[PDB]
């Protein structure tokens, strides 16, 4: 009747995990393929997380380790015209630093942000740096930028990356329009918390994605279909000086500020932001009731790293207060100014044993970026607050459309052909 | 006409693109990339070894002397080759591939011994 | 009589040493040596896969059903096998090897389907 | 009935388990493990290449046109297939395997040339 | 900077020597067995001293 | 006199050592050094690793 016939080169695949490789400085449509996608169970996210951290750590290996600076500092108030918003933000700290010769010392004074230092014994002249009790700070190399250069992830032979082209796709379930790609689009590893910057926009509508939308323990990733432009600045002219603390080892610090001292801040158009939230609210009401109340509120608690919008602006690390963006209730040429704090001693990843010193940048800093999505958490009346402390969510927002499968070319079927 | 382009097509159409897929099976930081490459080679060789064991070495379409059990699938040829894509077919008989593979090996073992005794 | 000893000899003489060359295709500090070894294996397997696709698996000399186009080379057999060494020949037709390889694949694909329908 | 289970059995019994052993040939800290895996692949491919050179590609039992010299072993078939296990046989003719391998290669080289001239 | 050294500060109570206990009878049976086997490599009408 | 987390500070520490881990200097009965100070740097095993 019918006989087993063996075929090799069959267009069949199964879900699989593997190691993807980099490509830095092609697409086949698959006409009648419907595939099941599931962001949040996508291991491409876990790989990107580990690769970004590893590359970050590698870049600090050849940089000056600031152990000579774990000394007592004598700090007084800065003798300049400091506005009310900046009182107590800066301190003028003196210390005895090592030099290139072991039997010599030098007296150095520098400006530090208050967030980077701590009083000892509750004494108002003697302070230490924040990490002297937990870690050695490593200074980032001034020649190495923090720019989020795009990375493409490519599959090894025997594997393929499938891509979902459905414009209304929410990260899970069947995708009726699937193509095969050799390598992903370039993804910029932008590191930020509650507002996602410089990512991809939704093609048509604001898309709200959540692993379980009714579960208040889960985060909600909101992709915008329009960017909101945000303008950030540190409006102070910084004079950057350096000293040798060892054999070819230079430490960089702010010596002084030229002119008045003002608070760093970000500007979001008021009208654009109100249109953006109206769109988010309309989509939230498709998961929540229609005749409901949607309230936005500020982050409820935790340290500065999670209660603010954290980002790298021109090499400086900003911590902006977004209570001016998330303070409204929606029931059935102005701008919003967001105050920002600056830190030089940071921990980047949610880790304890590492710390980095970001050397100051000479001059005045300005950067412009696009808000392309929000990370929200949820508490009638539903209340939503900013979230985003875990960087894996930033990467889920770009990788949600990709899946990795293994090719299984061998198979059998009945035919009328016999050996 | 590219790799996996026929994935949504019928088995009898997709069977004409076997060389398209066959040619895409081959091609401390950097170690995990070597592991991926070594593993891809090992996977490839196991499938090739298996075809050799069944007497299908060197070919993409291989007819055998193993009859089909309708307990494996009782669909006719028009149901299988003019509908059920290969992805659909693979799901339907996944439970039976080890039984079929064992029967392909047993058959080849009888064939090689019957042919050596006819050359004697 | 050793590896590449026939490189300067005529194609018809050099064709008798094919096993001499075939056997010399197979065999942080130390990683670049693994990369070289993995790569050598991958190269080897791609050439073997290609012979299989063309229906030449397991042999050093393989005749096909692909006719020669004299647009590729219009030299006769005495010009090619009793002069032009293989190095010279390779230069002369380098521009045509992808056309020829495509035609070898297309032919094998028709042959395997015509043979399955005669076993039916 | 598992891997090497037949090692103590007679050659004529052990010859029926060839697929059992064939399938067990394939599958800074961690580098020596990659070296072991790369090496296992290279070993495998050399044995497969050698079978191809002798004209035995794709099969576990291969008959040739090379006669046996009784200078290699003068035992009869009952002594060899109904006694001397494969471990015992391997010891007895170890001194002659390179002579035999050379003669298998020479024979295949004459066979491929005689077959191309009959297709002409 | 985050580096802790651990040490014994003090001892509570009297200070005594650390020690191990092996059953006397079990040990004597064990050696008798060892001696019987040593005599298979050494002479039988011999003396084995530990 | 041990170092502390700050480079310009010192702390006075006393601890108990086994005699096998220390050696007299200059045959002096109050001044001893640790055994390895002349041949190696000692690394402390991590308390969290068994
Ligand atoms: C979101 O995307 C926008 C658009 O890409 C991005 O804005 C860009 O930021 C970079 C980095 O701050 C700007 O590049 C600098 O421009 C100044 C002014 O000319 C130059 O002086 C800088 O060069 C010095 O510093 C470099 C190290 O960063 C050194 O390598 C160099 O030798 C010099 O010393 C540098 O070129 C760029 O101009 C803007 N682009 C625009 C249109 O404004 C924004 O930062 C992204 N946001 C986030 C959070 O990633
Ligand atoms: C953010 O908006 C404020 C207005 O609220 C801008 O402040 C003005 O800046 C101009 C100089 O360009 C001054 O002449 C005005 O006197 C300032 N107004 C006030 C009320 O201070 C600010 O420049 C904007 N932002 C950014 C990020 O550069
Ligand atoms: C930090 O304090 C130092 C003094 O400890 C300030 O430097 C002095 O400035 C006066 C003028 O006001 C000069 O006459 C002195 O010679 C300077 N002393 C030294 C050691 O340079 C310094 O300006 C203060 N820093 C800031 C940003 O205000
Ligand atoms: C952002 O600014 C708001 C003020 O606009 C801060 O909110 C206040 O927080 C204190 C607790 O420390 C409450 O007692 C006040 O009632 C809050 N004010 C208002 C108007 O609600 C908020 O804490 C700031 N956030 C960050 C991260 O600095
Ligand atoms: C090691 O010597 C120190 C003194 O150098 C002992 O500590 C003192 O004990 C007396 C009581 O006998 C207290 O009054 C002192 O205040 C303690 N001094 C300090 C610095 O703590 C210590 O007990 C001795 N160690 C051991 C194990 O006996
Ligand atoms: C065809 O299969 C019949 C039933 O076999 C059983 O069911 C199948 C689905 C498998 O699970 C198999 O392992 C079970 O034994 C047999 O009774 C019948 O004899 C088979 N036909 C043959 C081999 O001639
Ligand atoms: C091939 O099969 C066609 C469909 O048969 C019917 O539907 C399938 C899914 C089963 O449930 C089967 O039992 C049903 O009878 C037939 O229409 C067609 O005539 C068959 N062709 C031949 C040549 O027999
Ligand atoms: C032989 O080739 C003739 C010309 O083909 C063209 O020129 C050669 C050199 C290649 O570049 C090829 O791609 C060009 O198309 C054909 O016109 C002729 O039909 C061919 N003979 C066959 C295939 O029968
Ligand atoms: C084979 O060809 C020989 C050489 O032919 C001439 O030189 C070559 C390079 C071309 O330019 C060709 O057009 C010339 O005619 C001939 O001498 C020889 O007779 C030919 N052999 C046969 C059997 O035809
Ligand atoms: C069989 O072998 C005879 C002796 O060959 C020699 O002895 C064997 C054991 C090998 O060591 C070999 O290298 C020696 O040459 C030959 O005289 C006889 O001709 C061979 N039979 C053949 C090839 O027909
Ligand atoms: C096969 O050989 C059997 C054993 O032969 C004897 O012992 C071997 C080890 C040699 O020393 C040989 O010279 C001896 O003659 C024979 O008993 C048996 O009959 C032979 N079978 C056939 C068909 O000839
Ligand atoms: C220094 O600034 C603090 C604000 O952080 C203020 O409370 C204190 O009184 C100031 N001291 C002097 C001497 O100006
Ligand atoms: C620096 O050294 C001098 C002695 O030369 C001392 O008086 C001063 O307090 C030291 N500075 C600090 C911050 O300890
Ligand atoms: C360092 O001191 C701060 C108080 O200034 C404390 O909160 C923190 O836990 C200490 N770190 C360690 C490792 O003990
Ligand atoms: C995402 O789409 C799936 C499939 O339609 C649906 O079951 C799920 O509830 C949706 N989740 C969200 C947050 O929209
Ligand atoms: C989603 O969350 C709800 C609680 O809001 C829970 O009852 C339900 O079982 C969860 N569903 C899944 C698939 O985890
Ligand atoms: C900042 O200071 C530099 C001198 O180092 C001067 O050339 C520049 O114009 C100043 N910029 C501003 C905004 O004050
Ligand atoms: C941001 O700066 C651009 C010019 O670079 C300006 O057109 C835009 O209006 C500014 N946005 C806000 C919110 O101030
Ligand atoms: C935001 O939208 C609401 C609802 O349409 C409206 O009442 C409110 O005035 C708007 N606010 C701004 C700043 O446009
Ligand atoms: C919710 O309101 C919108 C109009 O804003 C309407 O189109 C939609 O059908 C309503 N959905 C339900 C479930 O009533
Ligand atoms: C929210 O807006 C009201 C004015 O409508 C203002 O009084 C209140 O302070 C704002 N809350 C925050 C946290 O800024
Ligand atoms: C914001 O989005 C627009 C539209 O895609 C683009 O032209 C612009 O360059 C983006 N801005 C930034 C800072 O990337
Ligand atoms: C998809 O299905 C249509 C019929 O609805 C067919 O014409 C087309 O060829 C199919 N696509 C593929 C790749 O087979
Ligand atoms: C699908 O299956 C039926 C038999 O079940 C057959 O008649 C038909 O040819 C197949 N394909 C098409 C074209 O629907
Ligand atoms: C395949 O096996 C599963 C159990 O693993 C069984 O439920 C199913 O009915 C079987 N039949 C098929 C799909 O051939
Ligand atoms: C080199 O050419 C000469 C004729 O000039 C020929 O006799 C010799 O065999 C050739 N060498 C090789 C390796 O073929
Ligand atoms: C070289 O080519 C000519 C034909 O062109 C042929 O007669 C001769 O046999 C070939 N070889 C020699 C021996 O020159
Ligand atoms: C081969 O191609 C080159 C251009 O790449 C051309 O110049 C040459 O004439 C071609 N002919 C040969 C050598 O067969
Ligand atoms: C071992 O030898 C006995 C005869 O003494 C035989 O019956 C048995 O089958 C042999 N074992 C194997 C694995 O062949
Ligand atoms: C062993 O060898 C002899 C011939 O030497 C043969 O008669 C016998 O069949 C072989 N095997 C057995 C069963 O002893
Ligand atoms: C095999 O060679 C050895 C020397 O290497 C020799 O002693 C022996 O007699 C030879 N004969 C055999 C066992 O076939
Ligand atoms: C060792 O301790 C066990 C109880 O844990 C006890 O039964 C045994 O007799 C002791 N052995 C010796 C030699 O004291
Ligand atoms: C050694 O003595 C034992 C009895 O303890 C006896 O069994 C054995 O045979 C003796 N061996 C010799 C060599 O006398
Ligand atoms: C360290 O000193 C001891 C004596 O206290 C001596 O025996 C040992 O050899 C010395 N080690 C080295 C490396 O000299």
């Amino acid at each position: 009747n019918l006989w087993v016939t063996v075929y090799y080169g069959v267009p069949v695949w199964k879900d699989a995990e593997t190691t993807l490789f980099c490509a830095s400085d092609q697409e086949i449509h698959l006409e009648n393929v419907t595939e099941e996608f599931n962001m949040w169970k996508n291991n491409m996210v876990e790989q990107m997380h580990e690769d970004i951290i590893s590359l970050w750590d590698q870049s600090l290996k050849p940089c000056v380790k600031l152990t000579p600076l774990c000394v007592t500092l004598q700090c007084t108030n800065v003798t300049n015209n400091i506005t009310d918003d900046m009182r107590g933000e800066l301190k003028n700290c003196s210390f005895n630093a090592t030099t290139e010769l072991r039997n010599k010392r030098q007296k150095v004074y520098s400006l530090f942000y208050r967030l980077d230092i701590v009083p000892m014994g509750e004494n108002s002249t003697n302070y230490r740096l924040i990490n002297c009790n937990t870690s050695a700070i490593t200074q980032a190399c001034p020649k190495v930028s923090f720019e989020p250069i795009p990375i493409h992830y490519c599959a090894p032979a025997g594997f393929a990356i499938l891509k979902c082209k459905d414009k209304k796709f929410n990260g899970t379930g069947p995708c009726p329009s699937v193509s095969t790609v050799q390598c992903t689009h370039g993804i910029k590893p932008v590191v930020s918390t509650q507002l996602l910057l410089n990512g991809s926009l939704a093609e048509e509508e604001v898309i709200i994605r959540s692993e379980n939308i009714t579960n208040n323990a889960k985060n909600i990733l909101v992709q915008l279909n329009t960017p909101v432009q945000i303008n950030c600045t540190r409006p102070n002219n910084n004079t950057v000086k350096s000293i040798r603390i060892g054999p070819g080892q230079a430490f960089y610090y702010t010596g002084d500020i030229i002119g008045d001292i003002r608070q760093a801040h970000c500007n979001v158009s008021k009208a654009t932001w109100n249109e953006t939230l109206g769109k988010v609210v309309k989509q939230l009401r498709k998961h929540f009731g229609n005749n409901t109340i949607i309230r936005f509120a500020q982050s409820s608690g935790g340290d500065l790293e999670v209660t603010t919008h954290s980002f790298n602006c021109g090499g400086e690390f900003f911590y902006c207060n977004t209570s001016g963006l998330f303070n409204s209730t929606w029931i059935s040429n102005d701008s919003i100014t967001l105050p920002c704090r600056i830190k030089q001693i940071i921990n980047m990843w949610q880790r304890i044993g590492q710390a980095m010193y970001a050397p100051p940048i000479q001059g005045v800093i300005r950067c412009v970026s696009n808000i392309t999505g929000l990370i929200l958490t949820r508490d009638t009346t539903e209340t939503f607050r900013p979230g985003g402390g875990d960087m894996r969510d930033n990467w889920r927002s770009e990788l949600y459309k990709y899946k990795v499968v293994k090719i299984e070319p061998l198979g059998v079927a009945p035919t009328r052909c016999k050996r | 006409l590219g790799f996996l382009g026929a994935a949504g097509s019928t088995m009898g159409a997709a069977s004409m693109t076997l060389t398209v897929q066959a040619r895409n099976l081959l091609s401390h930081w950097g170690i995990k990339q070597l592991q991926a490459r070594v593993l891809a080679v090992e996977h490839y060789l196991r499938d090739q070894q298996l075809l050799g064991i069944w007497g299908c070495s060197g070919k993409l379409i291989c007819c055998t002397n193993v009859p089909w059990n309708s307990s494996w699938s009782n669909r006719n040829l028009s149901e299988i080759w003019d509908n059920m894509t290969w992805l659909q077919w693979d799901k339907e008989i996944s439970n039976y591939t080890q039984i079929i593979y064992g029967l392909l090996e047993e058959s080849q073992n009888q064939q090689e011994k019957n042919e050596q005794d006819l050359l004697a």
